[PDB]
């Protein structure tokens, strides 16, 4: 059922996205490609950056390595260690006499990698970088926020590698520079630097009032350095190092076309460069005419994306010195015995600062490959958060006017969220090629076969917004055009002959990301609608069953494809295969097997899996399945029937509500997988094992399933059941009194391993995919020092949807089950089919506007047209289009019914009746004619399987899609008693079983005092709290019987006041009147 | 801790000498793989003892009250203590005091003090003989009214 | 809300002051021997679940329909807090 | 009795000792090389030095103690600070300080 | 005006943990204390570092260590004094930030408490009885009750003595 | 109500020469339906040599009469040289919808 809807396709969705990540991987990263080309970038760079470390005495740095993975993949993640790739890099030393002894690459250390996926894996958890973005350099100048004095802001190279200049406009000194951090007169600065009187005055330009300091070019030299840290000029300008802008723009093309024309490497290299074409602007730029003083205004063309090739490897830079002068400590102590190119270099301080880093640098958010896409978005996302300046959650003196919206297409306006918003996001489909490298650049379209991208920058010549055309050129005589921000009317260039040097939507897609052109009539709802939906999309769940959208954009083409979730193939065809758990081969490059999945584990739950497609031979081209997929058509959910309306309020706010036959069938319910980790170090005095010779507790309940520790695959669990008993020897609290008494009275004479078990945490029901053995001097285990064993056992559970579970579509309208019903009931279609879903108004439809429902009507016209569709973007799919199709629909299930067995009937009848009063149907031919209209957009009758009646009222039906969310229930809840009881704190927290919670810290508070529930009140910080007798004095006092629990004694407080003590304090507990003196804790 | 230059000179061995493998290997040396590096005695689990027990670990200290866990004097605990012993106190009704008060001094119950079965016989008048028999003669009489009213579970505590 | 909630509040000088007394007037009433309410026949609340009946175990809800029957005061009466015990041995 | 008005304020170095009242000074080995507890100076358990023999003189009646080496019927097993307070002692006897003297200029600085 | 001191005070009890297993790492250690010795060891090393004749100069530098080393257990707020030393990082708990300031301890332990049989749940609604009637599930719900559910059971059926009782909600 | 395999340990597990995967398996025998003659029967069990390459479905289980299966086609597998398949159903009769809590 291909019913396309599209008109004019030209490009490709960006072939294919995933690049953000390579695009550090590789162009980035030399590595696998000869050692001699590659500029500097990245890593080159660095290296000669970074001076040989300096005392003859004299490291050099020459040539790398890399490759050789020490563990392959797979491995890895059956243990852990990162899919770390190891390199080297030959130093041969200078010094004295015949200076060199070019060692071996001095044997260097590993590096993580970059699966061709699209992320990473460490120890054992595939995750990810993620972007940075910032103002990039060149020269601002930035418009006076203080007071209307327009002055300058100077650059960084990049965060971390530079000081930020500035040349204020102030008054008690006529320009005070501002380096990094610093305020001086800049004129005190142009002195030490040849120019000085005459040379700079006269030339170029509160002058030089204070000329009394232009004279000798060194009385600043040490001038200046007075008033700096305590009371320098080795960098800041002088050598290559600290301030020095570069790479090939910014860096480096920020002067040569904004600057005027003169470049250099940096700025003052003391020889001026760049500290003359910046203040002799200002001065023919205040006042003068060459305004252009364009601020950042978060503009695009002043902001830089940044591929990790960057985000680390800079990083790389400051590390591959941790080490410089952490080996000069080497040139001086340790006599030669113990001195050469490969005595110094040792891998412990430069892994480090890299590996302290892709395991917890905030960023790396660990991947969310929950469903194919999610994961993909988080190769993309990107932030100006983490640790480039831009930086805390709800403010630093300015966040909220900021990062607000801007003047960049070239990204979605609906994907934040509400938080730290803004400060994320994601780029969109047509963006970033060619030099993604610097600056996003989204492609253009000018009237033919040539296309044009120079930045999401060019604002030059104004483009059109796809609308109207016909073989090249439309007609409008209106070209709905655009230029920079406002949407003039147009001007038709005029010639066909390209663009008005580029103007086209391209297509119209091109404005959103991907998380986003996937939606339905997302052309018509909110946009706040939209986002609370662009995102529930990152999160769903393989619903095993999966269906791919009646409606839906082919982009799903891609989605699975480019973030590979299903298969593919390769030139040749030709199957054969045993299906089963692997694949046929080829025939082209000979044959070749194909393993896939079984179920596997993943970053949260989703538990991917992989069944597939075949038989014998075809070779287009897929191949397999994907998690949550259908024949290459990215399926995420399950669209099965709906219809607007309520009953018994049983969807009041904003709720659903399912019918049981949505289990029958089986069809939503889904998989996650749990890792339980569980150990045994081994002190000194008990030493922790796993023989499934349990003590005290001897059962069937264990021998039978357990047995010899590891419990066999295919064993059901429940709360509380062994996973893997255990031992410990162990002896905390030596034996007791009386109950010696029992010991013995029952004859199980005593204990010597205290139970230590691991036991199914609070509650977890399920099966067994697995398990897993480990252990200590064993060549591949890395396991933690001191240890031996790591028992790992795999547990995962077919879900299923009880009560709670969140369901929510795809135009924004979040589930929350209400009382799924029992077929009897529900809305039977006069031909039986009953409403599988239903999805009262109200909350968000009347309220935050969505369009949506066209996803309903033209819906019906699938169960009965039979006909699936494709919906594309601000085009095609509208409100005439569903009627077309609305039409041989009616023709058609009316048919049945008036050639099986009738036509008209009371019920469906009547009800037409208020169709007329109502203000709908047209008072004309028999029931047929006006039966039908009701279809069209309304939807047919309709009774109810409650009393029986018809539901007046032309209600709506139309299978559409729901989805069903992460948000479970059985993973979302906590409930529990006395359960923690956790230590130092003496307040809930605590339980090699339990580990819930609940605070009442605060507000929680308030409200309840708002009230006299004193008794109530207290309660909470009496017993109930960290009372601890009185903790006991409750259990103790119900258990036993009735009895109001003892009045109370704090605790928490008791601390305090030690707390306090601690300092010079004291806290007479002072008694009533005055001289009664109480002092109460002090032993009872 | 406590360092002797019994660790730190030879952390700084399996340290500079991990380190000198290294450059001389490519890849991360195991710990028995250094024991030859070393020498006697240098097998594997001494060279795991040793960076096991410091060099500048002990944690960072507090990041993230930054770890709860608990078992100190358990709350459900010191309640189901305050039971078992008014139990037995109740499950000692049904007794007599030349067998009750027998066992309480014998197994200890009375106060503490787990008297021998002389300081039992001394008191109480007759020689062991009778007594021994008094002693057995609990234990049944006290299990045999258990199978046929359940508290056997207070084991578990 | 309260069987009769309507002729509490304003009956007392003040909420509180309200809810203070009756929850006193239930420990001490049916957590002081059962038998010890006001009510004589079988306006003694009650509750018929589901076979078999008995007198709601939560006591609290005695004491609200307890103040419904003349009987009871309230207020700065008999200091000896104690002698509250007076009659524990009268109802032993 | 029962609570009410809540003192506190100052409490002279004379005080410190009262609560300090003994325990302190010495090093503070964070445990040994080797049985991680102890170092019979810093978190000592008061009187406890691998076996002391005594200090549960102070205490009346209750229970039994002395158990010679190892432990006895100390806290260290049960009842350990009990989460209650326990004041050490400092050696403190060199020159000055300033407990913070705060940030108002008080406690001198107006004086 | 005894502010001047003589005898800083330091607790020991609230350190002495010990080591912390699951997922992926365990090692165990605390703060106050590695930020405590600074002190002892100064004031130790003084007293001893002088009985040895150290002439001026020295002296003070030394002793006026302790000054800075009290400023310590106090409130870490001037220059920092980083754990990791040289260690470019974080700020040694030392009643500032944590304990008595704000959001850590006392901010924390005056109402941010916590009940004991609270708990958690999702969210729904449809006709019962409306007000004084609420959701609430079967299990879920048992344990808070827990407690007197062995009550009743006693003397009316169920079990004989409390003692099983959970025994029985395995 | 009630099935197994014999090379197979558990629902969420792969089985050998065979696309289907258990899951799937039963995900299509849930729609088998059958008819029992007589009324003494209480629920009865279902065999299939299920071997080597073919199409197998339904029919091609035990031929015991007594019970038949008003359904025919119905593919069940699709194995492909792995073969391999005999199974134990066991069959039941009720009213309702009874899921993962009447384990047969
Ligand atoms: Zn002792």
């Amino acid at each position: 059922e291909i019913k396309r809807f599209g008109r004019i396709r030209e490009v490709i969705p960006l072939p294919p996205l995933t690049e953000i990540q390579v695009e550090s991987y590789k162009k980035a990263l030399q590595a696998d490609v000869p050692p001699e080309k590659r500029e500097n970038v990245g890593i080159q760079a660095a290296f000669k950056e970074t001076f040989p470390i300096e005392e003859g005495l004299v490291l050099d740095f020459l040539e790398y390595r890399i490759g050789d993975p020490p563990f392959s993949q797979d491995e890895c993640r059956e243990k852990d260690l990162t899919y770390q790739a190891p390199l080297y890099a030959r130093l041969q030393l200078i010094h004295k006499d015949t200076g060199l002894i070019k060692e071996d690459e001095v044997f260097l250390g590993h590096l993580p990698l970059m699966t061709e996926d699209g992320s990473f894996i460490i120890n054992g958890a595939d995750r990810v970088i993620v972007s940075q973005i910032h103002r990039s350099p060149g020269v601002y100048f930035t418009p006076d926020p203080a007071r209307p004095g327009r002055y300058i802001a100077s650059i960084i190279p990049l965060p971390k590698r530079g000081p930020w200049i500035d040349l204020e406009v102030e008054a008690s000194g006529v320009v005070t520079m501002k380096v990094n951090k610093r305020k001086f007169p800049l004129v005190l600065l142009l002195r030490v630097l040849g120019y000085d009187q005459e040379t700079l005055v006269r030339e170029l330009s509160g002058l030089l009032d204070e000329a009394v300091l232009a004279m000798r070019p060194e009385e600043a030299m040490v001038r200046l350095f007075t008033l700096l840290r305590p009371g320098l000029a080795y960098l800041f300008g002088l050598l290559a190092d600290p301030k020095r802008y570069d790479l090939g723009e910014a860096g480096r093309y920020k002067a040569e076309e904004k600057l005027g024309v003169g470049l250099s490497g940096r700025t003052l290299v003391f020889k001026d460069e760049v500290f003359l074409p910046t203040l002799r602007y200002l001065f023919a730029l205040t006042a003068g005419v060459p305004g252009h003083e364009v601020d950042d205004i978060d503009h695009l063309g002043n902001r830089r994306i940044r591929t990790v090739g960057e985000l680390m490897a800079d990083q790389f830079r400051v590390g591959l010195a941790r080490l410089a002068r952490g080996v000069r400590e080497r040139m001086v102590m340790g006599s030669p015995d113990t001195l050469t190119p490969a005595k110094l270099v040792n891998s412990r301080p430069l892994e480090a600062a890299l590996r302290e880093f892709f395991s917890r640098s905030q960023l790396s958010q660990f991947k969310d490959e929950t469903n194919p896409l999610s994961s993909l978005r988080h190769k993309r996302r990107i932030s100006a958060l983490g640790p480039g300046g831009l930086t805390r959650e709800r403010a630093g003196f300015d966040v909220r006017d900021v990062h607000r919206t801007h003047y960049g297409r070239i990204c979605p306006v609906e994907t934040p969220e509400g938080a730290n918003i803004g400060l994320i996001t994601s780029l969109a489909a047509y963006a970033r090629v060619d030099a993604l490298g610097f600056i996003r650049t989204p492609y253009r379209r000018v009237k033919n076969g040539v296309v044009t991208e120079e930045v999401v920058y060019m604002t030059a010549s104004e483009e059109d917004r796809y609308t109207i055309a016909q073989a090249n050129t439309p007609l409008e005589g209106d070209r709905i055009a655009t230029d920079r921000v406002v949407a003039r009317r147009r001007g038709e260039p005029v010639i066909v002959a390209p663009e008005e040097v580029e103007f086209m939507d391209v297509s119209p897609k091109q404005v959103f990301s991907l998380n986003t052109n996937l939606i339905p009539f997302l052309e018509h709802d909110d946009a706040n609608r939209a986002l609370m939906g662009s995102n529930m999309q990152t999160q769903a769940v393989p619903l095993i069953r999966a269906q791919a959208p009646v409606v839906m954009t082919g982009l799903e083409e891609r989605v699975v494809r480019d973030s590979l979730a299903a298969l593919y193939a390769e030139e040749d065809g030709e199957v054969v295969k045993v299906d089963g758990t692997r694949i046929a081969v080829r025939y082209e490059d000979g044959r070749l097997v194909h393993p896939l999945r079984r179920y596997a584990r993943s970053n949260q739950g989703t538990a991917f899996d992989q069944r597939p497609r075949v038989r014998v031979g075809q070779r287009v081209d897929l191949l397999a399945d994907g998690p949550a997929s259908e024949e290459g058509f990215l399926a995420l959910g399950q669209n099965v029937l709906v219809a607007i309306m309520p009953f018994d309020g049983y969807n009041f706010e904003d709720a659903i509500v399912i019918s049981e036959e949505l289990l029958k069938r089986d069809f939503y319910t889904s998989i996650h997988i749990e890792r339980y980790e569980i150990e045994a170090r081994d002190t000194k005095l008990g030493p922790e094992r796993i023989t499934r010779d349990i003590p005290h507790l001897s059962e069937a309940a264990l021998r039978d399933l357990d047995e010899e520790g590891i419990v066999r695959i295919g064993a059901e669990v429940k709360p509380g059941d062994i996973l893997v008993g255990r031992t410990s020897f162990k002896g905390e609290q030596e034996p007791s009194p009386e109950e010696r008494l029992l010991r013995s009275i029952f004859g199980e004479k005593a204990r010597d391993v205290k139970d230590t078990s691991l036991r199914v945490p609070p509650g977890e029901g399920g099966i067994v995919v697995g398990r897993l053995r480990l252990r200590r001097g064993d060549p591949g285990v890395e396991l933690k020092p001191g240890v031996r064993e790591v028992v790992r056992v795999f547990v995962a559970q077919k879900r299923k949807l009880q009560v709670g579970d969140k369901l929510a579509n795809r135009h924004g309208n979040k589930g929350v089950v209400a009382k799924i019903l029992p077929v009897e009931d529900m809305p039977h279609l006069p031909d039986g089919t009953p409403v599988d879903v239903i999805l009262n108004p109200l909350g968000v439809p009347s309220r935050m506007n969505l369009g949506q429902i066209l996803e309903t009507h033209l819906g019906l016209a699938g169960y009965f047209l039979g006909q699936r569709y494709i919906s594309p973007v601000f085009d095609g799919a509208t409100e005439p289009e569903i009627k077309e199709l609305l039409a041989e629909a009616f023709n058609l299930y009316f048919g049945k019914r008036q050639g099986e067995g009738f036509g008209v009937d009371k019920r469906e009848k009547e009800v037409l009746a208020r169709a007329e009063k109502l203000g709908l149907v047209s008072p004309g031919k028999s029931p047929e004619e006006q039966l039908k209209e009701l279809f069209d957009l309304g939807k047919v009758v309709l009774y109810d399987g409650r009393t029986g009646e018809p539901f007046e009222g032309p209600i709506v039906v139309g299978q559409m899609f729901i989805m069903k969310l992460y948000h479970m229930v059985e993973d979302k809840m906590h409930a529990r008693s006395t359960g923690p009881y956790s230590l130092i704190t003496q307040q809930p927290l605590g339980g090699k079983a339990q580990f819930g919670g609940q605070r009442f810290g605060e507000m929680e508070v308030w409200a309840l005092e708002a009230y006299g529930a004193a008794h109530t009140l207290q309660e909470m910080l009496t017993i109930k709290s960290d009372d601890i007798e009185g903790r006991n004095a409750a259990y103790q006092a119900i258990i036993k019987g009735e009895d109001v629990p003892e009045p109370s004694v704090p605790e928490s407080f008791r601390v305090l006041v030690k707390e306090l003590q601690a300092l010079a304090l004291d806290v007479q507990t002072l008694d009533e009147k005055d001289n009664p003196v109480d002092i109460f804790e002090g032993l009872a | 801790i406590r360092i002797p230059v019994h660790m730190v000179e030879t952390i700084n061995k399996l340290s500079r000498t991990a380190r000198q493998l290294q450059q001389e290997l490519g890849r991360e040396p195991s710990y028995e793989e250094i024991a030859e590096a070393m020498g006697p005695g240098w097998d594997a689990k001494r060279v795991e003892e040793t960076l096991k027990i410091a060099q500048e670990p002990v944690s960072l200290e507090t990041p993230i009250d930054f770890i709860p866990d608990e078992n100190l004097p358990s709350p459900v605990e010191a309640a189901a203590q305050s039971l078992l012993s008014e139990e037995l106190e109740k499950a000692l009704s049904k007794l007599s005091e030349r067998e009750a008060m027998v066992l309480k001094l014998r197994k200890g119950l009375i106060d503490g003090r787990e008297h021998t079965l002389e300081e039992v016989g001394a008191y109480f008048g007759v020689t062991r003989e009778r007594i021994r028999q008094i002693e057995n003669k609990a234990l049944r009489k006290l299990k045999y009214h258990e199978s046929r009213t359940r508290k056997l579970r207070d084991f578990l505590e | 809300a309260e069987p009769g909630i309507d002729k509490l509040f304003g009956m007392v000088d003040s909420k509180y002051r309200l809810t203070v007394v009756v929850a006193k007037r239930a420990q001490q009433l049916l957590r002081h021997r059962f038998k010890n309410t006001v009510l004589e026949p079988e306006e003694r609340p009650k509750m018929r679940t589901l076979e078999g009946l008995y007198d709601d175990p939560n006591a609290v809800t005695w004491a609200m329909k307890e103040l419904l029957t003349g009987r009871l005061f309230f207020g700065e009466n008999l200091v000896p807090e104690d002698r509250l015990q007076k009659e524990m041995e009268r109802l032993y | 009795k029962e609570v009410r008005k809540v003192r506190i304020a100052l409490a002279s170095p004379e005080k410190i000792r009262s609560w300090s009242y003994g325990e302190v000074e010495k090093p503070e080995t964070i445990n040994y090389r080797t049985l991680k507890p102890e170092r019979d100076g810093l978190f000592d358990e008061r009187i406890f030095g691998p076996i002391k023999d005594y200090e549960c003189a102070c205490g009346k009646y209750k229970r039994q103690r002395f158990e010679g080496k190892v432990c006895e019927r100390c806290g260290v097993e049960v009842t350990r600070s009990i989460v209650r307070r326990y004041r050490m002692g400092h050696i403190e006897l060199a020159t000055p300080a300033a407990h913070i003297w705060f940030v108002k200029d008080v406690p001198s600085k107006i004086g | 005006p005894e502010w001047m001191i003589l005898e800083a005070v330091p607790v020991l009890p609230p350190d002495l943990r010990p080591m912390v297993q699951v997922d992926g790492g365990r090692f165990a250690t605390s703060d106050l204390n590695d930020l405590y010795r600074r002190l002892i060891n100064r004031n130790n090393r003084l007293k001893k570092l002088l009985a040895q004749g150290a002439p001026e100069i020295i002296i003070r530098n030394e002793k006026r260590m302790l000054q800075e080393a009290v400023d310590a257990v106090i409130d870490n707020g001037r220059r920092g004094s980083p754990v990791t030393n040289p260690g470019s990082e974080r700020p040694l708990r030392s009643l500032t930030d944590i304990l008595s300031g704000k959001q850590g301890r006392f901010r924390q332990n005056l109402l941010g408490k916590r009940v004991d049989y609270s708990g958690r749940s999702v969210i729904v609604v449809g006709p019962q009885l409306k007000l004084h009637q609420c959701g609430l599930p079967k299990r879920m719900a048992l344990e808070l009750f827990k407690p007197f559910l062995l009550k009743k059971m006693e003397e009316k059926a169920f079990a004989p003595n409390v003692k099983a009782a959970r025994r029985m909600l395995e | 109500t009630s099935v197994y395999i014999e090379d197979v340990l558990h629902e969420f597990s792969t089985i050998p020469g065979v696309k289907e995967d258990v899951v799937e398996i039963i995900l299509n025998l849930k729609e088998l339906v059958v008819r029992f003659l007589d009324p003494k029967m209480a629920s009865t069990t279902l065999i299939l040599r299920a071997e080597g390459p073919k199409e197998v479905r339904a029919g091609d289980f035990t031929p015991s009469a007594d019970v038949e299966i008003m359904n025919p086609d119905l593919h069940i597998a699709t194995l492909e040289e792995g073969g391999k398949l005999y199974m134990e159903v066991r069959v039941d009769r009720g009213v309702g919808y009874v899921p993962a809590e009447r384990h047969g």
